[PDB]
C-alpha cells in the first residue's frame, strides 16, 4: 500500500 | 512507428547525476520480497531526463545494493541516500507490476494499458 517518493 | 516494438525485458545499466536534490519517481513494492517497482515518473525530474526508466520498471539494485529483496521503507532509504551519482540496475517487469496498479495489463508488445 506505500507509495514514497524519492 | 515505435509503439509496435517489444520493450526490452533484459536487466539495464542506468545512471543519474542528481547531486543533492530528488530523482524524481516513486516506488511501490517491498512486502515480503515482491520486489520494488517505479510507479511514477515525475515530468522534468532527473529519471525523466535520464530517458531510461519507466513505469513498471523493477530497481534489481542502487549503487551495487541489491534490492530485489528490499523492504518498501529500506528500499526507499536506499535510494534517497545513495549519493550525489546514482547507478540504477532495472528490469521490466510489467506483469508483475500490473498486479498493483487498478485496471492495468499488460499489451503483446510489453506495454502495460490501464483501462
Amino acid at each position: 500500500k506505500k507509495e514514497t517518493w524519492v | 512507428f515505435l509503439g509496435e516494438e517489444d520493450i526490452p525485458r533484459e536487466p539495464r545499466r542506468i545512471v543519474i547525476h542528481r547531486g543533492s536534490t530528488g530523482l524524481g519517481f516513486n516506488i511501490v513494492g517491498g512486502e515480503d520480497g515482491e520486489g520494488i517497482f517505479i510507479s511514477f515518473i515525475l515530468a522534468g525530474g532527473p529519471a525523466d531526463l535520464s530517458g531510461e526508466l519507466r513505469k513498471g520498471d523493477q530497481i534489481l539494485s542502487v549503487n551495487g545494493v541489491d534490492l530485489r529483496n528490499a523492504s518498501h521503507e529500506q528500499a526507499a532509504i536506499a535510494l534517497k541516500n545513495a549519493g550525489q551519482t546514482v547507478t540504477i540496475i532495472a528490469q521490466y517487469k510489467p506483469e508483475e507490476y500490473s498486479r498493483f496498479e487498478a485496471n492495468s495489463r499488460v499489451d503483446s508488445s510489453g506495454r502495460i494499458v490501464t483501462d
